[PDB]
């Protein structure tokens, strides 16, 4: 059980930081008309 | 290029007229706070609990320790009047300043003062205004601190003796307690910040927050946004408006749950019992009655084989039986005397219940926050007679609704802000349709 | 049908004297009953102890009898258990206990008559529904 | 060309047959997890003590259920609003008795469905579209939040959130009417208006456009082949349609502007469903439908019944029977 | 130039409300069905048919007001004013529920008129008659719930009474007695109504967010012209959007709009069929396999068994008041009740 | 566009408000009186507050016959006289 | 030169006339006491 808990915590945190850093990487500039 | 029905969007880059909109609207807020209090007071009757009377503003004043004595017994109604009059009077001053700035004052400010004029895209000027308002907030939060410690104290429902107004001499400064709340789970038995159950922690947190707000207030005056911040945000009046609707909506959901669960800063003397509280009270009421008749309530096996009055929670604590087993996380001043370390204590139950405790439970049981839209108290199948709907239901529902729409407003303006900043809020360029220059998906 | 003297006529005491309320007194008492009592006694039940109700035939069997004005007005002053054996002003709103039940404070003696008037007239209009419970809603 | 920048470009690429995006990064795992747990549970989960009275309710196919009666049962009343992941149980067997699957499924679905809404914003940004299709979806998403999360919060227990099955759905909406008189609530009435209205306008708009297709085909072929994907000209005659509907009723009650007409189609069911989701959310704090039980009496004070009082007799029969073993005290306060 | 064509002429003139040959049926009957509902909700009781108050004059409000069904004793009588029941007396007619049949029949004939109107206007303007066909879905619902269903039963008494809460009582009746939610013909109705509402919202929101920029200002409404041949939103950007969000998307505007016709029309038709079954008490009330097991196995419980307990609660608690003519007397001991409640 | 006179022009006109400032209160007063005088009770058969039940009666006077129905309600009414 | 009395006139007054009247009766009704 304790092993599963760690695994899930790890998996979650991973996707969360993917998300936070995904949007911190110039997201306003990912559009087809005007980029900054 | 805006319609009449979006005509307030015609104030985006008219800084002077937009100042008046905000100050005229600030007057409306003070007006209502003033008139409403006068209305509630005009109808107050001290013989009756506040929560049989549809009061929502007076409960906020009595909570700060004005006009109440031990128990919540109303002692002096003059502080309620003084709060109403001053708020009402202050709204003309804002009303006056709002109409002046909307209609007669300069349309735009940046020609009259480099100080009061702003451009939304000036990231430096904007954080400076942020900084000023942060200090004002920090000041205000310390005001509550200052009341609690130097100007009378606050109503403390936990005080020994029924509750009483009490000066807070030892605010909790230990950061492991203060920020511990921010990391408690929001689920049952934990409650996130909603579970705060003592005024020392309340006062202490406002020392922290007022310091932080002044700290940051100064920060944002002195700094400009870093590059990683500059690249992640949209810098435009609508964009900041949306950011704020998001935060207000989130705050509104929090308040919804605060008034529905918390019986410390929303004491039940004033607001009515909580859902869980009333449910626990019913179990208390019939335990008390049946015991008087000679029932052995430790040992009484109910229909299901679970104890009829008392059972265990999933972690073993002894708790009230019946459906209210869901509500066993409840804590209130009238119940905690009965609790030992294993939960409810069977010897205290057989020996120590007091008349005042019986009385409280009978009252809270018959004042549970259930009620119809037209203010018939009780379950929905109940007949007319009792004109009662709990302040907690009126406050909980109204703010879910408001919270909900401001999240729509956040999505509404956030998305518009992204599209107008990129240049396609008005529709798709026929001669440059992005999708027609992309390859087909298949 | 209508609110006539016969129905407005109730017993004053156990001797069998009678008194005839005015319509005005009837509406007065109904009002005071909702203000001071219905939070536990809507419809003539007792939500916090359903075994004891306000049906006239229950009051008649109370010790002392309470199917009359005198008995009812006395109970609002010094309530007892159904057998009469212990005073219970501490857990039941009463004038003897108005310090701790603040609503019972502004009730005058005539107010008590009207309240007792209502309790005794209502079973005569609603019949079984008074103190019957949800089965008769 | 840096390894992160290339990942970011795949995530946000307009070239993937299914768009991913930063929102898609949370949505995909949480929906795959809720989906897979649901499919397994529906078929094979053992019975669940939903009401915490040690009376387990069988919900899956292998335990004697069919497509109509099966459900993933909500978690035990004994848990109330406590978090109950797998790792808090002494074993999967315990977790299954107390209804852990339901919590796992609803939290992951609510999350992935939240990100679904946001993913709709996102792709709209990447394609140069206007942004608000997602505002429309929030009406159903808000509905799912009310019955799976908001209602349990205010009643204090997930045992009272909506079951994940067809008969469980009806059970939830029967008990709801007994406890809240929801038919007599004005926000449910606006939901019915939103929902009936939506079906009406769908059929109207569909029949008005269909009525005014321009002849581009013979009798031996579908009229549908008169439209070619991406053609620039409209495929029906809007003034002939306005001409017919103006006269069916009267001129000014009919749109001749297709932008207002389509905006109207979107606003009506969205707004009405916001309200009826708000209705569930405020009845979560027990602000119930109108109560006119005994509001009409005669000169003597007899009760003169209306249809409200009949409604109440049926609400009573729902009340006294639901969860027949779970109540020990006379009022069902939650 | 005979008189018949002179009248054709005048009926079909272009005026603020078009009249037509269908007006002759439509207008009297629509005005009378409505005049009677407002007449009866404002002034008329249900005391003698149902034991209910039901007008503003009696003390009811807009939710509880209704024109109620006739007494069960009336059977399926047409209840004409001049008929053997009311014997010409207007006052007695009203007290017997005469206005219920009045509303229901002028209603039926008015719906005919309306649908003939949709046929009539469409022929003159030169459009296909698909709005008239769609209107069959409402007609079928009306005739099946208000006429066919009680004609199958003992009497008009058991049809819907015309009123908000009265209709609410009818919804609960069908749950307790017919277990109507379990009926697959209702479920197909639900998927069509909600499917329609879905389709309605999603198509309105797609168009509004795939618009071309044809004006300079922020109100996109100004930039449509009713006469323009050019389409006003991009089917190409809509199709790509939904293909990538949802996997499939429309590609054919004619199929799309025909599907908006098809979905809600068909669902109403399916529910009409179901209610026809219920005229006859031909319910999908039970699953036999479930009952056999639960009878033999008291540990066996599902949401199917729980819902029938609730149905059993509704029947015994509402029946005496709801069916006064049956003189149901249910002493307390026989009422089904769970513990404590 | 159909040749009738436009609504926006009829209800800004003096003549219109000169007629209807009479006809609209006359109707409101007319209907009021229909109630205040009691005629509405009589025209329609609707029981007054004092005549739903006979004094000590707690029985609905429910119609139970099709072809004697008229005479049935008439008998109930005389039970209130 | 418009007409005063049209089909439209009739339709309008067919509804309106009894509306106001009905509003009169329902107004009076709020003062009825049991
Ligand atoms: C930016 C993106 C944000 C990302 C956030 C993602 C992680 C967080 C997600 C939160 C999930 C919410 C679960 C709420 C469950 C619940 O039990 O929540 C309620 C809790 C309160 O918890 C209760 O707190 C109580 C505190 O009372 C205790 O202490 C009191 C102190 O006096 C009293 O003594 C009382 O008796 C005693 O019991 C007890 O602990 C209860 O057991 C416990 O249930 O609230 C809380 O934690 C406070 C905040 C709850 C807000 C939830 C609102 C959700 C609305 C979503 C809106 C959907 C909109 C749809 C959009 C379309
Ligand atoms: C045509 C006009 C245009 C109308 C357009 C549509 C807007 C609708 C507005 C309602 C119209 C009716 C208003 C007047 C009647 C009314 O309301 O009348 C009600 C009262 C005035 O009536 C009084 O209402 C009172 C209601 O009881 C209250 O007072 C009692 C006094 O003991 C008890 O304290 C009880 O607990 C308490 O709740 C009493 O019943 C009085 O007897 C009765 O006179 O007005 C009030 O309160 C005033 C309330 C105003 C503020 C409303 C905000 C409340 C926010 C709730 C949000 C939740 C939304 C969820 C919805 C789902
Ligand atoms: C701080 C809050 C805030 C602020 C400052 C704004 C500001 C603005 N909004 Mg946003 N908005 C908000 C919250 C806010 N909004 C919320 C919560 C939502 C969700 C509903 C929206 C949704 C929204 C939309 C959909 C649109 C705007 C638009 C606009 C702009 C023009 C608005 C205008 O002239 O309206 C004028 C006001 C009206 C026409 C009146 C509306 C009245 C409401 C709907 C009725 C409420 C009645 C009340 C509940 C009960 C009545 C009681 C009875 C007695 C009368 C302006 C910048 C427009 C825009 O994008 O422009 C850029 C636009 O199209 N807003
Ligand atoms: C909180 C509510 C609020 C506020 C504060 C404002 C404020 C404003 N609006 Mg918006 N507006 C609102 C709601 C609001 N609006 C709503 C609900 C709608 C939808 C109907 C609109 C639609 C709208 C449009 C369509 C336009 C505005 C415009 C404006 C601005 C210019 C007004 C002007 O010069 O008018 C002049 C008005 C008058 C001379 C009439 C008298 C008005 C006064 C203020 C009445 C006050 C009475 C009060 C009791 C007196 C107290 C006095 C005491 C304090 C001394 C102004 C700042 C305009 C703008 O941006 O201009 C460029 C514009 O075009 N508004
Ligand atoms: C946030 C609100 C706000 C903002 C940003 C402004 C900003 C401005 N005002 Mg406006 N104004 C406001 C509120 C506001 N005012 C109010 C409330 C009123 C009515 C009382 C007015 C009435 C008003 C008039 C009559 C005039 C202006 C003018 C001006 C401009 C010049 C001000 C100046 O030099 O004062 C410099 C600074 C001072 C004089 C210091 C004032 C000291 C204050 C009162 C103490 C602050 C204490 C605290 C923060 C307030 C809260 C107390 C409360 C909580 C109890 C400037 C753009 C002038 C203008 O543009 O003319 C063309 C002008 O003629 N204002
Ligand atoms: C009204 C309040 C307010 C507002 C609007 C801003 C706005 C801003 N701040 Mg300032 N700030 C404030 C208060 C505020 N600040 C206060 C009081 C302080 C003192 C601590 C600071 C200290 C501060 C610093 C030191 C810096 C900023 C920076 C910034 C900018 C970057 C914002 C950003 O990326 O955050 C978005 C947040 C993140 C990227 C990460 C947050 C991660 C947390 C964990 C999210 C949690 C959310 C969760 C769902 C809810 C539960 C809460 C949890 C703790 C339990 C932006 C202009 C930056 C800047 O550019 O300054 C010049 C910067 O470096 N702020
Ligand atoms: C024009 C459309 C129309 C339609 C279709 C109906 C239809 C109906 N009405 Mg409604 N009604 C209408 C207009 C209409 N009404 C108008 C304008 C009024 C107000 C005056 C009413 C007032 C009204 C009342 C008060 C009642 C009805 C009733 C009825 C129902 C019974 C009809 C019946 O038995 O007729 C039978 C008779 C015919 C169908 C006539 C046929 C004509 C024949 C073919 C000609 C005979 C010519 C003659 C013999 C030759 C010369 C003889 C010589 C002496 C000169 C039926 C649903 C009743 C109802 O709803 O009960 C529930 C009822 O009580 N109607
Ligand atoms: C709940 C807080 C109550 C309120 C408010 C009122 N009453 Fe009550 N009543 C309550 C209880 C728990 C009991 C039982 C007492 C016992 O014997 O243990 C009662 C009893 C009565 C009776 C006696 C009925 C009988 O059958 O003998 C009467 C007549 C009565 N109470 C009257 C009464 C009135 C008039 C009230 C308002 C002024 C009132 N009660 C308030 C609980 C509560
Ligand atoms: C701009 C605009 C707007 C807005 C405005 C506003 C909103 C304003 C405000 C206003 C305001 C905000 C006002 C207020 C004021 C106040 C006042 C003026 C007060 C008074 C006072 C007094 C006088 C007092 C008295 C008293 C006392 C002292 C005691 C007790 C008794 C009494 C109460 C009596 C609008 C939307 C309209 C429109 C457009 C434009
Ligand atoms: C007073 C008080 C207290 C205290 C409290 C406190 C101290 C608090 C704090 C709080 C805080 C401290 C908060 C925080 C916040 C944060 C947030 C809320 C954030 C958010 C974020 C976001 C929103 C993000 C976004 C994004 C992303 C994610 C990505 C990129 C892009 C962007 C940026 C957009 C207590 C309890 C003791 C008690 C009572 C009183
Ligand atoms: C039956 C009959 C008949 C007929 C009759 C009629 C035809 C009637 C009519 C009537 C009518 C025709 C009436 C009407 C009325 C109505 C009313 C009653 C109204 C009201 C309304 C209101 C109240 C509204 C209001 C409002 C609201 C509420 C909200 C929104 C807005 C408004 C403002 C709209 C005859 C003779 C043949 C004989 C036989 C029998
Ligand atoms: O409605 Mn009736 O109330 Ca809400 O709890 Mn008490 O009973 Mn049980 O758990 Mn599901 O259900
Ligand atoms: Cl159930
Ligand atoms: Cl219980
Ligand atoms: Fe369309």
């Amino acid at each position: 059980m304790e092993t599963l808990k760690i695994t899930v915590y790890i998996v979650v945190t991973f996707f969360v930081l993917l998300f936070v850093f995904g949007f911190l990487s110039g997201d306003p500039a990912r559009n087809p008309k005007r980029k900054d | 290029g805006f319609a009449w029905w979006a005509g307030n969007a015609r104030l985006i880059n008219l800084s002077g007229k937009l100042l008046g909109a905000h100050v005229a609207h600030a007057g409306l807020i003070v007006f209502w706070a003033g008139a409403m209090t006068l209305f509630e007071l005009a109808h107050f009757i001290p013989e009756k609990p506040m929560y049989e009377q549809g009061l929502i503003l007076i409960p906020h004043i009595a909570t700060l320790g004005w006009g109440v004595g031990p128990g919540g017994e109303v002692v002096d109604t003059f502080p309620f009047f003084v709060v109403g009059v001053v708020h009402l009077i202050s709204s003309a001053v804002l009303g006056f300043g709002g109409v002046y700035h909307a209609i007669r004052g300069p349309e735009t400010l940046e020609e009259y003062s480099s100080f009061f004029g702003y451009d939304w895209k000036d990231k430096n000027k904007m954080t400076t205004i942020l900084g000023f308002h942060l200090i004002v907030l920090g000041i205000g939060a310390l005001l509550l601190v200052a009341k609690a410690m130097f100007f009378g104290g606050l109503y403390d429902t936990w005080a020994p003796g029924g509750g009483d107004v009490r000066v807070i001499t030892n605010p909790t400064l230990d950061p492991r307690v203060i920020f511990g709340y921010l990391l408690k789970s929001p689920f049952g038995g934990e409650g996130w910040i909603v579970s705060v159950n003592n005024l020392e922690d309340v006062v202490g947190g406002h020392i922290w927050i007022g310091l932080i707000c002044i700290a940051g207030g100064i920060w944002h005056i002195l700094t400009t946004p870093f590059g990683w911040a500059r690249r992640a945000f949209i810098w435009s009046g609508e964009a900041y408006l949306s950011y704020s609707l998001g935060a207000l909506s989130m705050m509104g959901f929090i308040a919804t749950c605060f008034v529905w669960f918390n019986n410390t800063v929303y004491p039940s003397e004033f607001y009515g019992p909580t859902g869980p509280e009333a449910s626990q009270a019913q179990a208390m009421t019939f335990l008390i009655r049946d015991q008087k008749l000679g029932a052995n309530v430790g040992s009484a096996q109910g229909p299901t084989g679970l104890g009829k009055y008392l059972m265990r929670s999933p972690t073993g604590e002894i708790i009230f039986g019946g459906e209210t087993m869901r509500f066993w996380d409840f804590r209130g001043p009238w119940l905690e005397p009965l609790r030992g370390p294993n939960g409810l204590d069977l010897n205290k139950i057989k020996n120590d219940i007091q008349p005042w405790q019986e009385r409280r439970a009978a009252e809270y049981m018959t004042h549970a926050p259930l009620g119809s839209l037209n203010s018939v108290g009780g379950v929905a199948t109940e007949i007319n007679s009792v004109n009662f709907v709990s302040p907690r239901s009126w406050l909980a529902t109204s703010h879910f609704v408001l919270a909900f729409f401001f999240l729509v407003g956040h999505l509404w303006h956030a998305g518009r802000a992204r599209a107008a900043a990129a240049g396609f809020e008005k529709g798709i360029d026929r001669e440059s349709e992005p999708v027609l220059s992309m390859p087909s998906l298949d | 049908a209508e609110l006539t003297p016969e129905v407005l006529t109730v017993p004053l005491n156990s001797e069998g004297k009678t008194i005839t309320l005015t319509e005005k007194q009837y509406l007065e008492g109904k009002r005071l009953f909702q203000y001071a009592c219905a939070s536990c006694h809507v419809g003539g039940i007792t939500k916090t102890n359903p075994s004891l109700d306000l049906r006239t035939e229950t009051l008649a069997l109370a010790t002392p009898p309470r199917d009359n004005i005198e008995g009812l007005v006395d109970y609002m002053k010094n309530p007892t258990t159904y057998d009469g054996e212990q005073e219970i002003a501490e857990v039941h709103p009463s004038l003897r206990s108005a310090d701790i039940f603040p609503k019972m404070r502004n009730l005058t003696e005539k107010d008590l008559v009207a309240i007792a008037g209502h309790i005794l007239v209502e079973p005569k209009i609603l019949g079984d529904k008074w103190g019957g419970g949800k089965v008769y809603y | 060309a840096n390894l992160w920048e290339r990942f970011c470009n795949w995530v946000t690429s307009t070239d993937n047959r299914l768009y991913v995006g930063w929102f898609g990064v949370i949505m995909i795992p949480t929906l795959l997890a809720a989906t897979i747990c649901f499919v397994i549970a529906f078929i094979a989960a053992p019975p669940v003590d939903i009401d915490g009275i040690r009376e387990p309710v069988s919900g899956s196919l292998l335990y004697g259920n069919n497509i109509i009666t099966g459900a993933v049962v909500p978690s035990s009343n004994a848990i109330g609003l406590h978090f109950y992941p797998i790792w808090e149980a002494a074993s999967l067997d315990e977790w299954l008795y107390n209804g852990g699957p339901y919590q796992l499924i609803i939290f992951h679905f609510l999350l992935g469905a939240s990100c679904y809404m946001g993913r709709q914003w996102e792709l709209s940004y990447r394609l140069g579209m206007r942004p608000w299709i997602c505002v429309a979806y929030s009406a159903p998403l808000a509905s799912a939040f009310a019955v799976f999360l908001i209602y349990p919060i205010g009643q204090g227990s997930f045992s009272d959130g909506m079951p994940l099955g067809i008969s469980g759905t009806f059970n939830f909406m029967i008990v709801f009417q007994a406890e809240h008189n929801i038919l007599m609530h004005p926000f449910h009435q606006l939901g019915v208006a939103g929902v009936f209205g939506g079906a009406l306008f769908c059929a109207m708009h569909g029949s008005l456009v269909t009525s005014s297709l321009i002849r581009e085909t013979t009798e031996t072929e579908s009229a549908n082949y008169g439209y070619k994907f991406g053609q620039e000209e409209e495929t029906y005659n809007i003034v002939a349609a306005h001409g017919y509907f103006g006269r069916l009723i009267f001129q000014y009650a009919s749109f001749n502007n297709s932008r207002s007409l389509h905006f109207f189609l979107a606003a009506w069911p969205v707004v009405g469903v916001w309200f009826t989701a708000l209705g569930i959310s405020t009845m979560a704090f027990n602000l119930n439908g109108f109560n006119f039980n005994h509001s009409v009496i005669d000169a003597k004070g007899n009760v003169i019944n209306t249809w409200a009082d009949i409604i109440n007799r049926a609400n009573l029969g729902m009340e006294v029977m639901h969860e027949r073993n779970a109540h020990n005290f006379p009022l069902d306060l939650a | 130039r005979g008189w018949f064509d002179i009248l054709d002429d005048w009926l079909k003139r272009d005026r603020f409300v078009f009249v037509g040959w269908s007006g002759i049926l439509l207008f009297p009957c629509a005005y009378l069905a409505l005049g009677g509902w407002l007449t009866g909700t404002t002034f008329v009781t249900s005391w003698y048919t149902h034991g209910l108050a039901s007008s503003y004059l009696e003390g009811c409000n807009f939710l509880t007001v209704a024109v109620s069904t006739p007494a069960n004793s009336m059977g399926h009588s047409l209840l004409l004013l001049w008929g053997p029941e009311a014997q010409g007396d207007f006052t007695r007619w009203c007290q017997l529920g005469g206005l219920w049949t009045f509303i229901a029949l002028h209603g039926a004939f008015g719906l005919i008129g309306f649908m003939l109107r949709q046929f009539e206007i469409a022929r003159l303007v030169g459009v296909r008659p698909y709005n008239a066909i769609a209107f069959s879905a409402p007609i079928a619902v009306f005739v099946s719930v208000f006429l066919i269903y009680p004609l199958g039963q003992s009497s008009w008494f058991f049809a819907p009474s015309f009123g908000v809460a009265a209709i609410f009582r009818f919804l609960l009746f069908f749950q307790g007695f017919h277990n109507w939610t379990l009926n697959p013909f209702h479920m197909m109705g639900v998927a069509g109504v909600l499917g329609g509402a879905l389709l309605c919202a999603i198509h309105g929101a797609t168009v509004e967010n795939t618009l071309f920029q044809d004006g300079e200002g922020a109100s996109t409404f100004r930039a449509f012209n009713p006469t323009q041949a050019e389409e006003t939103y991009s089917m190409v950007t809509a199709n790509r959007f939904w293909s990538q969000i949802f996997g499939i998307a429309f590609s054919n505007k004619r199929w799309l709009h025909f599907f908006m016709l098809f979905v809600p029309v068909t669902g109403l038709w399916m529910s009409a069929i179901g209610v026809v079954g219920l005229a006859l008490n031909l319910r999908s009330y039970d699953f036999i396999s479930q009952e056999i097991r639960a009878a033999e196995d008291p540990e066996f419980e599902t949401f199917y068994t729980k819902n029938l307990l609730l149905n059993e609660g509704i029947r015994a608690w509402m029946a005496p008041q709801d069916q006064p003519h049956e003189n149901f007397v249910f002493p307390e001991e026989v009422l089904p009740r769970g513990n404590a409640l | 566009t159909t040749g009738e006179r436009p609504f926006s022009d009829i209800i800004t006109s003096v003549r219109y408000w000169v007629i209807h400032s009479i006809t609209i209160p006359a109707l409101f007063i007319a209907g009021w009186l229909f109630v205040s005088t009691g005629l509405a009770y009589d025209v329609f058969g609707t029981p007054r507050p004092d005549s739903y039940y006979a004094q000590e009666q707690r029985s609905i006077p429910l119609v139970t016959d099709r072809f004697e129905a008229k005479q049935q309600v008439e008998t109930f009414l005389e039970q209130l006289k | 030169s418009y007409p005063i009395f049209t089909v439209r006139w009739v339709a309008v007054h067919t509804l309106a006339v009894p509306t106001i009247f009905f509003l009169g009766a329902i107004a009076a009704m709020q003062f009825i006491q049991r």
